[PDB]
């Protein structure tokens, strides 16, 4: 199977740069994606199939995929960035696969 | 020094049903108190699940209506938890704790993952 | 069943000074509030009952007031030891119910 | 632009069916290039998966183990909505309910529905 | 270590991609070595390479960045490796791919969307693995794909809820064979966008399930359908019903062991226009068998009937008129089969019927009569094969109905008679007859004179006799272009046997007795029966016995390209013999007795000569007898086969294994 696993939490001082881990068995061999979710919100995609982000979402956003390990990166931080992030992908019978979610903070 | 000691399953697989066992040394636990049964949510919430009095008449929380057991063992002085229909939201970790004005003495505390 | 909100003074505090845990209540719980020690070690040990008395060996600065829905735990002046979490239950009435806890962290 | 809408009784009550309306529009229902489903979070943060559905030569529907034997989604092609459906829902079932478009190939979800909070306590 | 715009690195024990090569490279073949990974750092240099194929070698994954360093990878063969866990980005950037080659490789089962990526993609082989379904994705993909191949493997059943991921493609060929398929379930074919050809060979059918599956092709696009090898015991009028609603052009039911065809079996394909029925063992075709297969223009039945078992009647039985449907039948075989004969009207209603090949199709055809051919009356058959069926008498006016037959080969058979020629009568168009290898043919002056058309006749072994007539058999033959007289031991030729065909391109006289006809001593002179042959180009007069070459004999033949005069007694030769073969490019006296290539004689001949062969020749190593000829060798660009090997002297004893070119 597929079980995606990523820190409980992170803070960055504002204007610096984020990072937030997503590691799995193999996970290098996936297509991962991005949702950020801000108090009592639906979630956003800002990044999808793990490397460059939608049509809306600032550059700032960017993501990787190696080995084990997958990071959402938030250069330049913003206070309105403070939301959990969530990486995710699918697996043949469960369509959207999940993380513990990541819950940002910034000064 | 009248302290108390849980011990039991660390895995059990969901809509079964979950055991634990708290002995008690120094005090027998017919002479006297009260003796409870509180988890603890991931959360670090707290809730009490339930006692067993010195006499046996014993006292369920409602939130766990119809699913909840607890004995003893008056022989071997100790006392046990059953746990009915043990879903996903019954992870926690359980302790075992006597009270007469509130819980004086815990036990060291047990991880349970459904 | 019965409502349990825990609230503090100044968030980080300074080492050797007075730190107060209040805890408001839903009902007139006839000061029969106590108060649980917790060090992220796990330990969990008693240290205030029936509001005001204090358990043996619990060291003087150590001192619980209010009389009703409202509720307080006070530390005369801090240490390192007094560095964990603290939760407020009541007994007046079934089901025993506990607070949210409160983090003492100092630095 | 792309939007999804949620509508239907946020209170249900025990052993009752829970039932929701994703409403599209900026976008068909029918349309290829995506799925659409049903993602759930119960108060605790836990963001979890529900099920899909999705058409190729006829609709085909996989839904998540633990909801395999209560839950319902399918799509009503005459008003361009999907819909949800659990029955017997116990209080476990409480979160917070988000219809969503599943995207192609690798099943990211572009667009979420506002979320409707739905209840189960007596 | 190999290049010519083609890097070619197969079979080197290669564990390294190398770094060697040119950078401008368009096709690598490192197939055959022991690779293990192909890091994509390796492949950052060849970034021209549109085809790579590293066939045969311990690959277990690739990594993508691989693809990202070839943009330009059009075809990639990872055949016959360890490559068996794929994920969503083995090839997801291997986009430019339009063949996908996995053959061989332990592949159990496929996850999620391995392909989902490869839009241009025309052709994935994914056979001689482990699959055990069709399941290749989870979405619509591959709309490009022609050519999806899964041969030979563990795939038991045919599920539109797997195959609909083709709902947008267009199937040439899509190959099943090998698989042990047990259901049809239903849809399962309408799901792919088109489907054209379907491939199921080997595959372990039957009867009353391959009705379903055409039940299942109704309303295809089908065009081309293969149950080779179906062990489809027999057929029924129900059996391709479903074929009915489609349009198929071709059908194979080839080695099927078929026993019995009922009739009206192949009524439904009205469109059918190639039918494969090779090696069964079909027992007997009724009236009816081939009803409703009126568009079919190639049928083949060789080896179709039952073999004669001890043959109480054993033999297979075809009634009378079992072909009358077949109206636009342009070509049949029926070679290698145990037929009992013709009847009189076997071939009725082949009205297209151009070619017909009835190779060994008899058990014997003992005598060929004016009755025989009879039901082919009305068909325009052009060519008519009739070897090895043991004929052996042919009676005047046999081919009379082959009105339009211009080829007729009855080689290979046991015909000992006389040719009067009256067997010939009707043949106005005849342009080719083979009558070598048979028992026995005796000539008249008229054995040909009904056939003047005649271009080609051969006469290979057939111990002919008279052909010393007066006016030669071959006299009415006046278009004659290639004539075989060969193994016929024939010990007289008249001078003018070969006149009036002044048209004559091949001759062919090798193995017989004609070796006196060209001594000095003959009783009136040496026989000059190659006179007047101005167009002959290639003449062959190996094994006669000369030993003598009259100074004229070659002296009309000025278009002469091939000589032929070996293995014959000749030592020496008259000087300019060989002086008026000017466009000669092939001269050839390979076991002879020669000693001597003098200048006098082989000059004009070597000239100018594609090709020379004299070996085995008990050459003279002196200079009045071999030294001009070695300057020319050393000299000539002419080729000259194993010169250096089996041209050796002989003479003088101190000259033995001396290769001759070397003195
Ligand atoms: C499997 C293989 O080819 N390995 C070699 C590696 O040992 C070498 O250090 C590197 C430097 O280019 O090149 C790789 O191709
Ligand atoms: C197609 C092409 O450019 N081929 C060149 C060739 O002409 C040149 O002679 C050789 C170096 O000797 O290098 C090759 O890459
Ligand atoms: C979009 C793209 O990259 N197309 C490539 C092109 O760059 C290359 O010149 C050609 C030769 O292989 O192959 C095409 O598929
Ligand atoms: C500039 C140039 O050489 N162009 C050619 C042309 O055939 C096409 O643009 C493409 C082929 O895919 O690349 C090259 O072969
Ligand atoms: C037995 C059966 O199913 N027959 C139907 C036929 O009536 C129909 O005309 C055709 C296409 O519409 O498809 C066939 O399969
Ligand atoms: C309903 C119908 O017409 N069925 C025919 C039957 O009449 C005929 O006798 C048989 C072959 O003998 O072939 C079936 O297709
Ligand atoms: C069974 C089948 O394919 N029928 C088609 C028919 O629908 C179409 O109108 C016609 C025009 O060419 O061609 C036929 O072959
Ligand atoms: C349009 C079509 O089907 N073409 C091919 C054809 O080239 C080939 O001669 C025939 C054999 O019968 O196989 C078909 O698949
Ligand atoms: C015209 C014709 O063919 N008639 C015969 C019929 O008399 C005979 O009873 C039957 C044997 O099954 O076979 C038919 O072929
Ligand atoms: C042995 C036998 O019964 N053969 C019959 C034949 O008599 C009949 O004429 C023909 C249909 O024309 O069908 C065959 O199956
Ligand atoms: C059956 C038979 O005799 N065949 C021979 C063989 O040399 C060759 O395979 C064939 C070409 O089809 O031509 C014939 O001379
Ligand atoms: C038998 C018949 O009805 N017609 C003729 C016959 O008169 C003639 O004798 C024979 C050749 O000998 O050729 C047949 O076609
Ligand atoms: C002239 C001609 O076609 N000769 C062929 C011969 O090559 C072949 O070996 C034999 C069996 O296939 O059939 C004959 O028809
Ligand atoms: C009764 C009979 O058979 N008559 C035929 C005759 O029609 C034919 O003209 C003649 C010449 O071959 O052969 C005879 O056998
Ligand atoms: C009787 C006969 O067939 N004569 C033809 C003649 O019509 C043709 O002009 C020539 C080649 O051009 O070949 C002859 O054999």
């Amino acid at each position: 199977d597929i079980v995606l696993t990523q820190p409980p939490s992170v803070s960055v001082a504002p204007g610096q740069t984020a990072r937030i881990s997503c590691s799995g068995d193999n996970i290098g061999s996936y297509y991962v994606h991005w949702y950020q979710q801000k108090p009592g919100q639906a979630p956003v995609l800002v990044i999808y199939e793990d490397s460059e982000r939608p049509s809306g979402i600032p550059e700032r956003f960017s993501g990787s995929n190696s080995g084990n390990t997958a990071t959402l990166t938030i250069s330049g931080t913003q206070a309105e960035d403070e939301a959990d992030y969530y990486c995710s992908s699918y697996d043949d019978p469960n369509f959207q696969v999940f993380g513990g979610g990541t819950k940002l903070t910034v000064k | 020094q009248v302290q108390l000691k849980e011990s039991g399953p660390g895995l059990v697989r969901p809509s079964q049903s979950l055991s634990l066992t708290c002995s008690v040394t120094g005090y027998s636990i017919t002479s006297g108190y009260y003796w409870n049964w509180i988890r603890q949510f991931p959360g670090n919430k707290l809730e009490w699940m339930g006692y067993i009095s010195y006499d046996g008449s014993n006292n369920y929380n409602p939130s766990l209506k119809g699913r909840i057991s607890i004995t003893r063992d008056t022989s071997k002085n100790q006392f046990f938890l059953k746990l009915n229909s043990v879903t996903t939201d019954d992870t926690a970790t359980y302790y075992c704790a006597r009270a007469y004005i509130g819980f004086a003495y815990w036990g060291q505390g047990t991880l349970v993952t459904v | 069943d019965i409502q349990l909100t825990q609230s503090t003074s100044s968030l980080p505090a300074s080492l050797g000074d007075r730190v107060t845990i209040s805890c408001r209540a839903g009902q007139d719980i006839s000061n029969h509030l106590n108060w649980y020690q917790q060090k992220p070690d796990g330990t969990v040990k008693l240290l205030i009952y029936y509001t005001s008395r204090l358990h043996s060996g619990v060291p003087s600065r150590f001192s619980g007031s209010g009389s009703g829905t409202d509720y307080s735990l006070t530390i005369s002046n801090l240490e390192q030891e007094d560095i964990a979490t603290y939760f407020c239950q009541q007994g007046n009435t079934l089901p025993w119910t506990f607070g949210g806890g409160s983090k003492l962290e100092i630095k | 632009q792309v939007q999804l809408q949620q509508s239907g009784p946020g209170l249900v009550k025990p052993s009752q069916t829970l039932s929701l309306t994703c409403a599209i529009s900026g976008d068909s229902v029918s349309s290829n290039s995506a799925a659409w489903g049903w993602i759930r979070q119960s108060p605790g943060r836990g963001l979890e998966w529900l099920g899909i559905i999705q058409k190729r030569s006829k609709w085909y529907n996989n839904y998540a183990v633990k909801v395999k034997s209560k839950i319902t989604i399918n799509p009503d092609t005459s008003k361009n909505q999907f819909s949800l459906q659990l029955s017997s829902v116990t209080p476990e079932d409480t979160a917070v309910y988000y219809c969503a478009r599943y995207s192609y190939p690798f099943y990211s979800i572009d667009y979420w529905g506002q979320g409707t909070l739905v209840t189960v306590s007596s | 270590t190999v290049s010519h715009e083609v890097a070619d690195c197969s079979h080197l024990k290669l564990t390294q991609v190398p770094d060697d090569l040119p950078t401008n490279i368009t096709v690598l073949n490192l197939t055959h070595n022991q690779l293990r990974r192909l890091p994509a750092a390796n492949f950052t240099r060849y970034s021209q390479l549109t085809s790579l194929d590293v066939g045969f070698n311990t690959i277990s994954k690739l990594e993508p960045e691989l693809c990202q360093k070839l943009p330009m990878l059009k075809v990639l063969n990872l055949q016959h490796n360890e490559l068996s866990q794929l994920s969503d980005k083995t090839f997801a950037f291997c986009t430019n791919l339009t063949e996908l080659h996995l053959m061989s490789n332990s592949i159990q089962k496929i996850k999620n969307n391995p392909f989902v990526k490869q839009k241009n993609l025309i052709t994935l082989d994914l056979s001689h693995n482990g699959l055990s379904s069709t399941k290749l994705g989870t979405q619509v993909q591959l709309e490009n794909l022609q050519e999806l191949l899964l041969s030979n493997n563990k795939i038991q059943a045919l599920k539109s809820e797997e195959l609909d991921i083709f709902a947008n493609s267009s199937l040439k060929k899509l190959e099943l064979s090998s698989n042990q398929i047990k259901e049809f379930s239903p849809g399962c074919f309408h799901a792919i966008g088109r489907l054209f050809g379907l491939f199921l060979n080997n595959v372990q059918l039957g009867p009353s399930l391959t009705e379903k599956l055409c039940l299942e092709l109704a309303n295809t696009s089908i065009r081309n359908l293969s149950l080779s090898n179906s062990q489809l015991s027999t057929t029924s009028n129900t059996t391709f019903l479903g074929l009915k609603w489609t349009n198929l052009t071709m059908l194979d039911l080839s080695y099927n062991n078929l026993n019995v065809v009922g009739n009206d079996s192949f009524a439904w394909l009205p469109q059918l226009e190639y039918f494969f029925l090779e090696y069964n063992n079909i027992q007997h075709l009724f009236s009816h068998s081939l009803h409703g297969l009126f568009n079919v223009r190639y049928l083949n039945l060789k080896r179709s009937f039952t073999k004669q078992s001890i043959s109480l009647a054993s033999l297979p039985k075809i009634d009378d008129f079992s072909f009358q449907w077949l109206k636009c039948l342009e070509h049949l075989n029926m070679e290698d089969n145990d037929i009992p004969g013709i009847k009189s009207n076997m071939f009725t209603g082949l009205i297209n019927l151009k070619y017909l090949s009835l190779s060994n199709s008899f058990t014997s055809l003992r005598t060929l009569t004016n009755e025989t051919f009879v039901s082919l009356a009305h068909s325009p058959l052009h060519i008519l094969n009739l070897t090895k069926n043991k004929i052996s008498k042919i009676e005047s006016d046999a081919f009379s109905w082959l009105g339009h037959l211009e080829v007729l080969d009855l080689g290979l058979n046991e015909i000992g008679q006389e040719l009067t020629g009256q067997e010939w009568r009707g043949l106005e168009n005849i342009f080719e007859i083979y009558l070598s290898y048979n028992k026995y043919l005796q000539l008249t002056r008229n054995s040909f004179a009904l056939v003047p058309s005649l271009q080609r006749l051969m006469l290979r072994r057939v111990a002919l006799k008279n052909v010393d007539s007066s006016p030669s058999p071959f006299q009415p033959l006046r278009n004659l272009t290639i004539l075989d007289l060969s193994n016929n031991n024939i010990a007289n030729i008249n001078d003018d046997m070969l006149e009036g065909l002044e048209k004559l391109e091949i001759l062919d006289l090798q193995h017989n007795n004609l070796a006196r006809l060209w001594k000095h001593a003959n009783p009136g002179g040496p026989i000059y029966f190659l006179k007047g042959l101005s167009h002959l180009h290639i003449l062959n007069l190996e094994s006669n016995g000369f030993d003598e070459i009259p100074v004229e004999v070659f002296k009309d033949l000025f278009e002469l390209k091939i000589i032929d005069l070996g293995l014959n007694n000749l030592n020496t030769l008259p000087a300019s013999v060989f002086n008026n073969q000017v466009s000669l490019k092939s001269l050839n006296l390979q076991k002879n007795l020669i000693t001597s290539v003098e200048k006098k004689v082989f000059g004009p001949a070597f000239r100018n000569l594609t090709e020379l062969d004299m070996r085995f020749n008990p050459f003279d190593c002196t200079c009045e007898s071999i030294a001009w000829f070695v300057n020319w060798i050393n000299e000539t660009h002419t080729n000259i086969p194993e010169l250096s090997s089996h041209y050796l002297c002989n003479t003088p004893p101190h000259y033995h294994g001396f290769p001759v070119r070397l003195f």
